[PDB]
RNA sequence: GCCUGGUGUCUUGGGU
DNA sequence: GGATTACACCCAAGACACCAGGCACGAGA
DNA sequence: TCTCGTGCCTGGTGTCTTTAATCC
């Protein structure tokens, strides 16, 4: 599903279809982020049901995201080059 | 220490619950999930005010899943204790390492190195008590302590007291 | 899980140690700031409640809801059975019984008298009502923030509290 | 174009991306603000109350 | 605050092709998860067909929240928007 | 739904804040310190703790659970380490900006050479865009060739004349004009020297330089501790089953780690100074080509095979990199492709689909009261008889594979389950021929299942696809949910596309035989 | 003293070549005016040359194929000279790590050293097989385990003393191998004990079938899948695998094609 | 082990000419030992998933290094059908 | 936006002053010195 | 008695 | 006087570190 | 039986000199 097929679905205005193709029908992945620092630094043990971002000492303000695996990969490659991509779930202006 | 707090809860509703009494179901659902629970951020949520009249707003439909998301804004009575706050209590247990005191929902532990020397644990007395001459600490005895430290388990919070100061003790 | 009106709390360059809850230093944390906002954005003073106010509201809310559960049809042990679940049964019963053995003004007649008497930071005004005191000497020791305010009436506060106070 | 250079420069000047573009949301796999995604759908609680009572949530 | 009062709504009173497609799909989806259906179902039992039948009788219980560029919005019920 | 339940609230991303990772933060998120370049314990199985495959960094193996999160390899994201550098080195990406900062500040105390007293300069601080403001400031201060101790009243200056800093590969040279003409002595401006100068820049001057006190603090452009990516970023591959080679990054991190130990091996004994400069420059080299191996003006780092090392920068750029090759477009499930043939006895909006393709593709139809009897019939027929079905999916997510279920007759379907049934008549599918030059390269057709292995098109749609039947192939995509079926039929369907907005006229007509014959 | 960059691994060769040139030109009208040259192992890729004039350095290296042609020589400070010539453990009872053989990487105790001073006797946890597959390398060795003399007695041995056995010409005392290694074959410095060291110290599938009823009657096939009642026969004759009911098949056995009595 | 059938191999590890094969069937069985019973790993070659036909001829020999070396030629017949390409 | 992009580009893919693709290129590239 | 992994990087020749 | 730009998708066949040093085994004296 | 030579395996580490147009 190349770049030119992406554009055709935009022209049709079929935004819902395009989202599903590139996620549920491919490499959908769940990540956890810290609500304070916005990094994917959460250590999540799901059977023990305990979460902690050690940097913020935060066990309560934590969100889960659905993003492409290849996007998760991209952010870890950016972190490895000292670039911080902080994902926040709310605006502020 | 009691407060009134305006809180809110994100509720996800399965589409099979989309009937004419939807709001009434949500009102019952909010109360079952929130009343009696504790968080380190606010404390114990004791009772919610005006439960049968809460305005739930409109539900956002989640794209791709069909379920509906309500933000139920509400107002509750909350109870959180604080470090530095002097409070009264009712003793629940007495042991060689101190005593345990029920202050409403939770229990506070006061250790032995923060208890004055003249209060001596007397097991032979019937009933057992911390005793003096004009002082009497049996179960249900008004005692005055000061909260010197709050620890958070995010499920139940734990506070440690002290009677190693002026005017604190039995009255 | 459950959240409030207060949001974001994004990172700032200078840290802060005016956050640690200390009732002596009037540090109530970020959730219990002096000026709060309700669910419409309107400004509002922090609502701290004495033992006497709290006993009336909680008991009223439970019996009005209990009446509502009965389609519109006193004792603390009866009022706590309105809750759902043994976990809920526990916390509510223990809170009423605790208040049952430490609330001086156990009726609305005396309580409204105390309400009008007390109604200047809002937290201190609520502290004075919760902690019974005899004299001015006893109030500024256990609550050392009342020291440098230079506005007593304290004695007439304690006299009215103790006079309204029924025998036991 | 200039893919890596943009991102290095974006880091050094702490750029904020407000996620309003189509391309931003597509690569993060979120419903883009276009066409069928240009609005939200809410549940009409008022219109549900005209249904009979035996359809009610318990 | 952001919400625009009913008397002052300015956006178009016709259902757009994009709003129509989203309404039909969302309502179809809810029916396949066993939401209560508001019309009589005769012979046509496909999820999409039932949703299209409800649309034609103005009986879909949903509200469109149309966002305007500044972030404000007008809520329009699908019961009141005119469908061609 | 394929994700196990988690109590954390689900939200979407509204903002991406870029910035730099401070040295302190890198240690705060790290789960292990990395010191030894020997990957294996002693080639006797189980990899060495503190080594580059320390199991705390994560699992890429189906049988070892992560010792940090307890999750299987599928869910486990991987956790970063950190590698302490004996000496701070430059980040190769930020050198030209570092160079720009030197001409702006005092090379002793670090203060901005101009004040609001200068009228043109007071106009330049008003510029709202940080990048343009920084450039406007530097455009003024560039000609200011001495840091004044005194206002043009002390400004905090040290009085020193400032050097003209020049870049020479990975090294920066500064030429100071000692006080007509005399002799100037240009000494090397090491990273460590510049590092200390940057920490003394005030918060007020940090803002005026377009940097940001919380997110992009200027001393963080110098690297002191390197984040060690988890094995998911650099997986091992097995060339011929029992022989595995390592990723280019794994070999390159070994080289940085070896080179790091030798800097520790110098400062405690035999250092003939001229040797310290050869070993420190080599650490700078390896850290540079680890991030960017296309540095202009110097030879590329090479693998022993002779071909250049695949640096991180090269991973992201170009047609096959992460952005253009995996994010703006990617390979997808539920697709099919074959040679096309025409059929005049199909409706305009139909597509003839070979039986074999129709048994491989599937649609997950939710079980309801109105179709439960119908769907049970499909389950008994199984995966090999059409019309049939391949899986039954419970609300928990466990799939029952109907190829291997010998007690298929004992399944009773519950409402809310899903049955992945075969593709069947009148299902909408998206049909597509490359190159997709305009929007009618992708239209929704109704399936008609047919024998033989070509896709069938009614002849009047050949024109918008610019298709013919001389060997062309076309692609078919199957929507996977109730919402997208409706989007296809109500927006993308063939009859809606008869008139195109390109030239307010039709793009399909009667063609070839039928047009010749109708005359 | 000048330093000069040379091809890695060729430092000793360059020092040699300089000596030959010096000695060959002694007493001639054009002597090589260097005094000495040397190369330190710790300083890879460098040779140091002692002289009075820089021109002599160029003279010493002229035509040397191991020297980089770039005019890269550098001057050493007098205060740096002696450090260039700095020449620089092992005690009985201490631990070392073995550098060669099947015991490569293993921790060992130093038991004793040879009189001459070259090889050291090491106490080692053995890696033995008790001759199990006889009629070794470090990649195909055995796990470590103390020598068990009763296991050797049972399976495959000379008693030499209390707790001392010679087994396959190696000595084991109280379960440990005692074996001599060159001192150059052990590591004595910066040893890091490991975690482990701290702990220690249906019956018709795939059978050929003939079909006896239906349109495919008389054709050979193989049972590809036999889930229940409906079989999957991979027919031989056209490249197709069919679904077929069990009443329709004959199976091959010892004597001919047999109906469902097999 | 691979998911396909191993029942067409003879005892020498090689399939014999004349046997029809379908996709994913193993036609050459080979193992590799696992370094440090139950010591080997499969390294066998399956027929390409999209193909079928008859094994025609099997060459067995040794290579320049002296180890065993096999080639298996498979033949099938392709019959023109809808979709096949032709040209004058 | 996208509709505009495709509507202009598609005719170009099948097509003494400069005309056709070289002239089109000068416009988008807003060259300072046209041919 | 459920789960079930087979490579990569290039180069060259082709199809529309 | 420097890089960056240079259609899209797809198929298939055809390939893979070097040198030096040390240790062990075998053969010859 | 001892010594020397050759071969194989494992570990560590590079270098004789020898396609064209655009803008910024
Ligand atoms: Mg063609
Ligand atoms: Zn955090
Ligand atoms: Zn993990
Ligand atoms: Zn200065």
């Amino acid at each position: 599903f190349g770049e030119m097929e992406r554009d055709c679905m935009i022209a049709h205005g079929a935004a819902g279809f395009l989202k599903e193709r590139l996620m549920e029908a491919s490499d959908a992945f769940r990540v956890h982020v810290c609500g304070i620092c916005g990094l994917m630094s959460v250590i999540a043990n799901l059977k023990k049901n305990q979460f902690e971002c050690r940097s913020c000492k935060n066990k309560t303000n934590i969100y889960q995201l659905h993003i492409p695996y290849a996007a998760k990969l991209l952010f870890q490659e950016l972190m490895a080059m000292n670039i911080a991509p902080r994902l926040y779930t709310e605006r502020s202006g | 220490m009691f407060f009134l707090k305006d809180l809110s809860l994100i509720l996800t509703l399965h589409p099979s619950y989309f009937g004419p009494q939807m709001n009434q179901y949500l009102r019952e659902k909010l109360l079952t999930d929130v009343e009696g629970t504790c968080t380190g951020q606010f404390g114990y949520i004791v009772t919610v005010l005006d439960g049968m009249n809460i305005d739930v707003g409109k539900g956002r439909i989640i794209p791709g899943s069909g379920s509906a998301e309500f933000e139920v804004k509400y107002r509750a009575v909350v109870w959180k204790p604080f470090k530095g706050e002097v409070v009264d209590a009712i003793v629940s247990n007495v042991s060689p390492i101190g005593f345990f005191a029920d202050v409403g929902p939770l229990n506070v532990f006061v250790s032995t190195r923060l208890i004055p020397d003249n209060l001596v644990y007397n097991p032979s007395n019937s009933p057992p008590a911390y005793m003096s001459n004009d002082e009497l600490i049996t179960k249900g005895s008004k005692v005055r302590l000061k909260v010197v430290g709050t620890r958070t388990d995010v499920n139940e919070i734990y506070a440690i007291g002290s009677i190693k100061e002026d005017f604190l003790g039995a009255i | 899980v459950s959240t409030s009106t207060v949001g974001a709390r994004r990172r700032r360059a200078k840290q802060q140690v005016d956050d640690e809850e200390n009732a002596t230093l009037l540090r109530l944390g970020p959730e219990f700031a002096l000026k709060q906002y309700d669910h419409d954005g309107n400004e509002h003073d922090l609502i701290a409640l004495s033992l006497s106010e709290s006993r009336l509201l909680i008991r009223e809310a439970l019996k009005a809801r209990s009446r509502a559960r009965n389609g519109g049809v006193i004792d603390d042990d009866e009022l706590a059975k309105v809750t759902s679940g043994a976990v809920a049964n526990g916390v509510v019963k223990k809170t009423l019984d605790y208040l049952n053995t430490f609330a001086r003004f156990k009726d609305e007649e005396t309580c409204t008298a105390v309400d009008q008497l007390l109604h200047l930071h809002p937290f201190e005004i609520a502290q004075l009502s919760s902690l019974g005191c005899e004299d001015v000497d006893e109030a500024i020791t256990l609550i050392p923030s009342l020291a440098a305010k230079k506005e007593v009436n304290l004695q007439r506060i304690l006299d009215e509290l103790n006079r309204l106070e029924d025998p036991y | 174009e200039e893919t890596v250079e943009i991102l290095f420069e974006a880091g050094a000047a702490a750029e904020l991306d407000d996620c309003r573009g189509v391309s931003e949301n597509v690569m993060l796999g979120q419903l883009a603000p276009m066409g069928t995604g240009a609005f939200d759908v809410m549940i009409d609680e008022k219109l549900l109350t005209s249904l009979p009572a035996d359809y009610a949530p318990t | 605050e952001l919400a625009i009062l009913k008397e002052e709504r300015t956006t178009t009173p016709y259902l757009t092709k994009y709003e129509r497609a989203r309404i039909l799909g969302t309502r179809a989806l809810q029916i396949s998860m066993n939401a209560p259906v508001l019309v009589d179902i005769e012979g046509e039992t496909d999820p999409l067909q039932i949703a299209m039948k409800e649309l034609s009788q103005r009986k879909i219980p949903l509200v469109i929240r149309r966002y305007l560029p500044d972030g404000s919005y007008e809520d329009w019920g699908c019961d009141e928007l005119i469908v061609d | 739904s394929q994700f196990p339940y988690s109590s954390a609230p689900l939200r979407s991303v509204k903002e991406v804040q870029f910035g730099l990772l401070s040295p302190e933060e890198i240690r705060a998120i790290s789960v292990v310190k990395i010191e030894y370049p020997e990957i294996m314990d002693e080639s006797r199985q189980r990899p060495r703790e503190g080594g580059l495959n320390d199991p705390k960094l994560g699992s890429i193996d189906r049988n070892f659970k992560c010792q940090t999160c307890g999750e299987g390899m599928a869910e486990c994201p991987g956790h970063f380490g950190h590698m302490e550098l004996a000496k701070p080195v430059f980040h190769i990406g930020f050198i030209p900006k570092i160079k720009k900062v030197c001409e702006c500040i005092c090379m002793n105390c670090g203060k901005l050479l101009l004040d609001e007293t200068n009228p043109t300069m007071a106009q330049a601080i008003r510029i709202r865009d940080p990048k343009k403001r920084f450039n406007a400031v530097w455009q003024l201060c560039k000609t200011k060739m001495v840091c004044e101790a005194d206002a043009p009243v002390s400004r905090g200056g040290c009085g020193n004349t400032q050097p003209v800093v020049r870049k020479d590969g990975m090294k920066l040279w500064g030429t100071w004009k000692k006080s007509r003409d005399a002799q100037p002595e240009r000494k090397l401006l090491t990273p460590g020297e510049i590092l200390n100068v940057f920490k003394h820049i005030s918060p007020e001057d940090c803002f005026r330089l377009g940097f940001n006190e919380d997110y992009a603090r200027p001393e963080w452009m110098i690297i002191t501790v390197l984040p060690v990516p988890p094995p998911q970023v650099r997986p091992s591959i097995a060339m011929d089953e029992t022989t595995q080679g390592q990723d280019d990054l794994t070999h390159k991190l070994s080289d940085i780690l070896k080179a790091n130990i030798n800097v520790q091996k110098l400062e405690m004994d035999g250092s003939p100074q001229h040797i310290i400069n050869e070993v420190e420059q080599l650490l700078q080299f390896h850290v540079a080509t680890y991030m960017d191996n296309d540095i202009a003006g110097q030879p590329q780092a090479l693998q022993k095979s002779g071909r250049p090392v695949k640096a991180i920068r090269a991973r992201l750029k170009g047609k096959e990199g992460r952005l253009r090759g995996n994010l703006m477009g990617k390979r997808v499930d539920f697709s099919a492709r074959t040679v096309i043939s025409g059929d005049p006895n199909l409706e305009l909006d139909q597509v003839g689909v070979p039986i074999s393709i129709a048994k491989t593709l599937s649609y997950p139809e939710t079980v309801t009261q109105y179709n439960i009897h119908r769907l049970t019939e499909y389950v008994r027929n199984g995966p090999n008889e059409h019309p049939g079905a391949k899986y039954v999916i419970r609300d928990n997510g466990d799939r029952i594979d109907l190829r291997y279920h010998k007690r298929a007759g004992d399944i009773v379907l519950q409402y809310g389950w899903k049955v992945e049934r075969h593709l069947m008549d009148d299902d909408p599918v998206l049909f597509n021929r490359q190159p997709s030059l305009h929007k009618m390269s992708m239209m929704a057709h109704r399936v008609k299942v047919m024998p033989y292995s070509t896709f069938r098109l009614n002849l009047s749609v050949t024109s918008p696809y610019n298709a013919d039947f001389d060997g062309d192939e076309m692609n078919l995509h199957v929507p996977q949910s109730e919402e997208t079926r409706a989007e296809l039929s109500q927006l993308c369907a063939v009859p809606l596309q008869i008139v195109s907005p390109q030239s307010n006229k039709p793009v399909m007509g009667i063609v070839q035989d039928t047009l010749c014959g109708v005359r | 003293i000048w330093g000069v960059k040379v091809r890695l691994g060729k430092e000793k060769d360059v020092v040699r070549q300089i000596l030959k040139k010096k000695l060959a030109r002694e007493g001639t009208k054009n002597p090589l005016e260097i005094y000495s040259a040397f190369q330190r192992d710790s300083f890879k890729g460098h040779v140091y040359i002692e002289a009075r004039k820089a021109e002599a350095i160029n003279d010493a290296l002229k035509g040397n194929v191991n020297v980089f042609s770039n005019n890269s020589k550098f001057l050493v400070g007098i205060v740096e000279y002696k450090d260039l010539l700095r020449p620089v453990k092992l005690t009985r009872g201490s631990y070392v790590r073995v550098k060669n053989g099947k015991f490569k990487g293993d921790l060992a105790q130093v038991d004793e050293v040879l009189e001459n001073g070259l090889e050291a006797r090491l106490k080692l946890v053995p890696r033995l097989d008790y001759g199990k597959d006889l009629s070794y390398t470090s990649k195909f060795r055995p796990a470590q385990r103390l020598f068990s003399e009763a296991e050797a007695r049972v399976h495959e041995i000379r008693r030499d003393r209390d707790g001392f056995v010679t087994y396959g010409g190696e000595e084991y005392y109280e379960g440990f191998l005692y074996k001599t290694f060159r001192l150059q074959n052990l590591i004595v410095n910066s040893i890091n004990p490991t975690l482990n060291e701290l702990s220690l110290f249906d019956p018709t599938l795939n059978k050929t079938v003939k079909i006896r009823q239906g349109g495919y009657k008389g054709k050979i096939g193989i049972v590809k899948e036999a889930n229940g009642d409906r079989f999957r026969v991979e027919l031989h004759n056209p490249n197709k695998t069919i679904p077929i009911p069990c009443s329709f098949l004959l199976i091959e056995s010892t004597h001919g094609w047999v109906p469902y009595e097999d | 082990l691979k998911h396909g059938t191993y029942e067409k191999l003879d005892e020498d590890g090689l399939i014999a000419p004349g046997v029809r094969v379908s996709g994913d069937d193993i036609i050459i069985g080979k193992t590799t030992p696992i370094p440090p019973y139950h010591t080997k790993r499969d390294a066998s070659t399956p027929l390409r998933s999209t193909e079928n036909g008859i094994v025609d001829q099997v060459l067995l020999t040794t290579n320049q290094e002296g180890l065993k070396f096999v080639k298996v030629r498979m033949r099938t017949t392709k019959v023109p059908q809808i979709g096949d390409k032709f040209a004058s | 936006g996208v509709i505009a992009a495709q509507s202009i580009g598609e005719p170009a893919t099948q097509m003494n002053v400069t005309l056709g693709v070289p002239r089109l290129k000068e416009i988008l590239n807003v060259a300072k010195n046209i041919k």
